[PDB]
RNA sequence: AUUGUUACAAUACACAUUUUUUGGGGACGGGAAGAGGAGACGUCGCGACCCUCGCAGAGUCGUUCUUGACUUGGUCGCUUGAUGUUUCUUCUUCCCGUUC
């Protein structure tokens, strides 16, 4: 019953975490908006390099060939 | 033909890109990662669908030694033409 | 006429020797029967453009000349020529196949130059001449040159080196 | 017979259990159950967990993976 | 439309060798051809960068992952180009 | 090495040209064909390897090489 | 529309690239197209620091090109 | 111009044994043929020239003569070849 | 009506006369060559432009270098122009960064 | 588009060989345009089972030699 | 004393799996000797006591002084030949070349 689309537009205004394949860094955030290519924007972005942050960035975006999954 | 294309230059404003868009807009710096452990910081100029930016004030920042010892490389590049398939993510820095 | 850089200009540089490389130069009109009677100058004019298979046969050239990197003459034929030494240090890893057929290489102290060919030359062959009547000339050569796989078209073989 | 298009809407129907395969890592390897339906391979996994196997529980909620990056499809 | 496709199309019942991504090397014959280069074979042998050789009965190669297709000496000119 | 300032793919047909894979194995051959994904129909394919100081050889096939993994074509030397 | 419109207006300009193997190339664009198909008329080059092993003609795909160096620093896309 | 060899070591290898060839064929004239077309060996090998003249000169001077053991039978060709 | 403080930061710093300088000196150096100009402003992209601001926020010692740059463009350019041998003194460029 | 020819290797098993080092193995039950193999059986490599029924994607799926000629 | 019709390509659209937008005196070299690199899998070569014995991508026919159609180096040494995967763990002496 519930689409993928659908699930991802449910998820803007809210926590969400995506991993990358090439240098698995955990991004941490609150979603904003997605396409129809599923490019990412994310809010209180925290770049969790494996467990531990590098830092704390703000506003950021990410592109879709890169993400692997996303979850809360 | 017209309506179809032109109504995706909207899109970029509303979505992902949005931030990309406004970045642009106002010029502002920006980290933009890639493929092999690089790490590049510029503040954009132009735009496009596909990512294929266009930035001023190019830092570059890569490693090319061993892993026990880095080794932080610098050189200032500007007006370059990245393609979209390298650029991994980007951020507006306040 | 002697070999200048107008004349290597000149040269049909057009079909390629298609058994290696690219490239078959023919100095002059014709390097087969060009009539180079000096040593051959002007060799910077071809500037390394190739096997090469720079055939310049039929000639009257004296001594072997190169000028060129480890791969711009693999093929040269300098056959029907009146070679009486081909001493250098340009042409050190690329001459391997070397057709010098019907020369002018009397002594086996002709060939020391060729000879200690461990550094001095990484290939040569040379067959045909003067030298190859003398009495043990396989065998020197042998001992001398041992990059010398084919030698005078039959190969040295294992019983051969150990002879020699 | 049984095609890929219709295979999505059957998955739908059912909600059957899954072990979903990465590219790049051999070992880690997702186990679910698919739920959203589309034309591309992109599609919402429900109760997540990517298991260490052999050639072990990470934490995950409700997955919505990628079209390229998955592997395998069990139903 | 394309010229290579064209030519392989040409080229049905002929010894064609492969190189894959990997490296796998093969050699047997031509089963179809299509737009997408889809090619399957009958008695290909495997001759790996691995060294680890053998003998396939049959096999059934994906156009993205391969290098380059071979094709012999005949194809050449005609009557493929005009 | 001659060399022309040649303007697109189509005037420069029926070269010997050097071919550059992904990985980095250096070919050689003669471009017959053209197409939309740059598969170029090689008249006779001489492959190199260089492991990861020297370069290596071979001769295969004649191939028609694949567009994906291709990285740069350069020309060698005119024919004929 | 498209960022690569930009490139085709340019022409005859020594622009370098950061290619997938590493090695700098700056020559002249020539003929570009749709697909990024560059055509090098003189550039450097360093086979697999970068060293000096420079060839003169050349044909790039648009695959492997991930940057264009800047040879005339100036914005005009739109036209 | 195509001159039909005969009675040559079997036993040397195929690219090989085609190079020798061409070396010892560039004395006489240019040398046409790059590889040899029958693919049998021990001696039938067709060493095509440009020039007839040429290709007579090699059949004259090079009649039984030393390559890699055995003499070389030397001999014009009954048709002519397809390069030329 | 649109209302800007051209001093961005520097009136706090350092001076109103030298303020007034550093802004002829940026502005001339623009008119002789803008994108020169730009890419001497935007060297390190980390010194970023600030929201309600015109110019980068440098510190004292990297303001003075950009000050010092902005100058070199000057006599540089004006040396490509005009073909004039070398400058006297700094007295002498005085004239030629305010008046022109 | 263009639909590639799977109906002669249609109810055989087949010995796949997928990117990055995965020798599965299975019966071919459907197959489409994609390339997305709709096969009726699982068994990674010694031997060990894992699920019955597995439909892969098209991208991972170079080589797949069948075992009924 | 050019106009018309038909066919096929280029130009005008182009981020989702078969493709252009994501699976990253001192240094150096070679060869030989002495003391404390080696084994597999294949892939091409130098010798031969071996095999094999000859003129034609090959064969057939229509029509005319040269073209259209139809069919489908093997073995053994290497008596220190070359070369890619895949596992494990240097010093002394002489000879020959390059460099200061």
């Amino acid at each position: 019953p519930v689409n993928p689309k659908p699930f991802l537009k449910g998820l803007v205004n809210h926590r969400v975490g995506v991993k990358l394949k090439f240098n698995s860094t955990e991004y941490r955030g609150t979603l904003v908006s997605t396409d129809n290519y599923f490019n990412l924007q994310l809010n209180e972005a925290e770049e969790f390099v494996a467990g531990v942050s590098h830092g704390t960035l703000g506003e950021i975006f990410i592109r879709c060939n890169n993400v692997l999954y996303i979850r809360e | 033909r017209a309506e179809l294309e032109e109504l995706e230059e909207f899109e970029f404003k509303h979505g992902p890109m949005s931030l990309i868009n406004d970045a642009m807009v106002t010029r502002t710096p920006v980290i933009i990662s890639l493929r092999n452990n690089h790490k590049i910081i510029a503040r954009v100029k132009a735009f496009d669908r596909h990512c294929n930016m266009v930035l001023e004030n190019v830092k570059e920042l890569w490693t090319e030694k061993k892993g026990k010892n880095v080794i932080n490389r610098e050189r200032f590049i500007s007006k370059l033409f990245l393609r979209g398939d390298s650029v991994i993510v980007v951020l507006k820095t306040p | 006429m002697k070999f200048t850089p107008s004349i290597v200009i000149d040269a049909p540089q057009y079909y390629v020797d298609h058994f290696n490389g690219k490239y078959n130069v023919d100095k002059c009109v014709i390097l087969r029967d060009l009539q180079l009677e000096t040593d051959s100058e002007s060799m910077p004019s071809s500037l390394k453009h190739l096997t090469h298979i720079l055939d310049l046969t039929n000639n009257d050239l004296i001594m072997i000349p190169d000028l060129s990197r480890r791969d711009d003459i693999h093929t040269l034929l300098l056959g029907r020529n009146n070679i009486v030494e081909v001493d250098g240090r340009l042409l050190p890893m690329n001459v391997q196949n070397l057709t010098l057929s019907n020369n002018s290489i009397r002594r086996f102290e002709d060939l020391q130059r060729l000879r200690r060919a461990p550094r001095t030359l990484k290939n040569l062959t040379l067959i045909g001449n003067q030298v190859c009547h003398l009495a043990n000339y396989r065998e020197h050569v042998l001992r001398l040159v041992p990059h010398l796989e084919t030698l005078d078209f039959q190969n040295v073989t294992a019983e051969e080196r150990k002879s020699a | 017979m049984v095609p890929p298009i219709n295979c999505i809407f059957n998955f739908l129907q059912q909600q059957t259990p899954v072990t979903i395969w990465l590219f790049e890592q051999i070992g880690i390897r997702i186990k679910g159950k698919i739920v959203g339906f589309d034309e591309f391979m992109n599609v919402v996994i429900d109760e997540a967990v990517e298991i260490p196997v052999n050639s072990k529980g990470t934490p995950l909620g409700k997955i919505l993976l990628k079209g390229d990056n998955i592997t395998l499809i069990t139903s | 439309n394309g010229i290579p496709v064209k030519l392989l199309n040409e080229a049905q019942g002929h010894i064609v060798s492969l190189e894959l991504t990997t490296g796998a090397t093969y050699r047997g014959k031509l089963v179809e051809s299509e737009d997408s280069m889809n090619v399957q074979l009958r008695d290909v042998i495997a001759t790996e960068p691995q060294g680890a050789v053998t003998h396939m009965d049959q096999i059934f190669v994906r156009g993205s992952q391969i290098k380059f297709i071979v094709v012999p000496d005949l194809l050449k000119n005609a009557p493929l180009f005009k | 090495i001659q060399v022309a300032h040649s303007s697109r793919l189509a005037n420069l047909i029926d070269y010997k040209l050097r071919v550059l894979t992904q990985d980095g194995r250096v070919y050689i051959g003669q471009l017959m064909a053209f197409d939309k994904h740059m598969n170029l129909v090689l008249n006779e394919c001489i492959e190199e390897r260089v492991p990861k100081i020297k370069v290596e050889k071979r001769v295969l096939g004649l191939t028609i090489l694949r567009g994906e993994q291709i990285l740069s074509t350069v020309v060698e030397d005119k024919p004929l | 529309m498209k960022l690569v419109n930009f490139l085709k207006k340019l022409r005859n300009e020594q622009v370098t690239i950061e290619l997938k193997n590493g090695t700098t190339v700056w020559g002249t664009l020539q003929s570009v197209s749709p697909q990024m198909n560059a055509i090098l008329t003189d550039v450097k080059l360093t086979l697999p620091s970068d060293n000096i092993a420079s060839l003169q003609y050349i044909n790039i795909r648009g695959n492997t090109i991930r940057q264009i160096i800047l040879p005339d620093s100036l914005n005009l896309d739109s036209l | 111009n195509t001159l039909y060899v005969s009675q040559l070591n079997e036993k040397i290898n195929m690219q090989r044994l085609r190079v020798n060839l061409f070396l010892l064929f560039a004395t006489f004239g240019e040398v046409l043929k790059v590889s040899m077309n029958f693919k049998k060996q021990r001696g039938q090998a067709f060493i095509t020239m440009r020039t007839i003249d040429q290709a007579s000169l090699a059949q004259i001077s090079l009649n039984g003569e030393r390559f890699f053991g055995k003499p070389l039978k030397v001999e014009f060709s009954k048709s002519e070849t397809k390069t030329l | 009506m649109v209302l800007f403080n051209i001093y961005d930061d520097w009136l706090d710093r350092i001076s109103s006369y030298t303020a007034f300088s550093r802004l002829t000196l940026l502005l001339r150096a623009l008119k002789t060559n803008e994108e020169s100009a730009k890419m001497i402003l935007l060297s390190d992209p980390t010194i970023t432009i600030k929201s309600y601001h015109l110019w980068p926020s440098f510190t004292d010692e990297q303001w003075i270098t950009i000050e010092s740059q902005m100058r070199d463009l000057i006599l540089t350019e004006y040396g490509r122009k005009y073909n004039v041998n070398i400058s006297a003194l700094t007295q002498t460029e005085i004239k030629d960064i305010i008046l022109g | 588009v263009s639909t590639p020819e799977l109906k002669k290797y249609m109810d055989k098993k087949i010995l796949l060989n997928i990117n990055g080092s995965r020798k599965v193995a299975g019966i071919l039950r459907g197959y489409d345009i994609f390339l997305n193999v709709v096969l009726d059986d699982a068994m990674e490599i010694n031997n060990h089972q894992l699920g019955l029924q597995t439909v892969i994607r098209g991208n991972s799926i170079i080589s797949l030699e069948a075992l009924d000629a």
